[PDB]
């Protein structure tokens, strides 16, 4: 530093 | 191709309803996301060693914490009795990733 | 689960900041691991127009429960003899980052 960015 | 490990640090979606807790205001179902996972790096604590006066601090440690890398500012309008409107303001989290414990952000704005 | 938090033993070698001390090679336990509890964060719902706290979260480090308090004497230049502290820990344990 662990991957989500929403249509 | 390998899929990786569900249980890190990733994003998830989760509907809430928004009601002021004295107000009577008009309820209201909004879309938030949140940060959850278990970070890769283990979490360390070393002693320290000192010579001078026994250390306030006797520890150096490190530890990764499943927290908002970008996200971006919402208003919300609640309708309320008396015609008054209540605006409410939450913070939308867009990706999410793994950091240090003891670091932070700042709100306040520099001069 | 050899992933989880507990003690780990290495060496480390004493050295004075400054003075030229005869070096002194200990034993040092470390807590290191993989807490099983996920971390997270939650946004905050202000009605203010100000967001001072955005989010509410937890995690949590593998860290010292207990530990001795333990003095080392190094053999220094000029016939000093300069005491160093260090914490030796005995338990670690998982425990919650902000406290």
């Amino acid at each position: 530093x662990e991957e989500e960015e929403e249509e | 191709i390998m899929d990786s490990d569900p249980r890190r640090c990733m994003r998830h979606h989760y509907v809430d309803s928004i009601s002021h807790p004295l107000y009577k205001c008009s309820s209201k179902m909004v879309l938030l996301a949140r940060c959850e996972g278990h970070c890769s790096q283990a979490s360390r604590s070393e002693p320290l060693v000192s010579f001078s006066t026994v250390l306030k601090q006797p520890f150096r440690s490190s530890c990764h914490c499943c927290r908002p890398q970008t996200s971006k500012l919402k208003a919300l309008r609640l309708r309320c009795s008396g015609g008054m409107r209540l605006t409410a303001t939450y913070r939308y989290i867009l990706s999410c990733h793994c950091e240090e414990c003891n670091s932070g952000t700042e709100t306040s704005q520099v001069a």
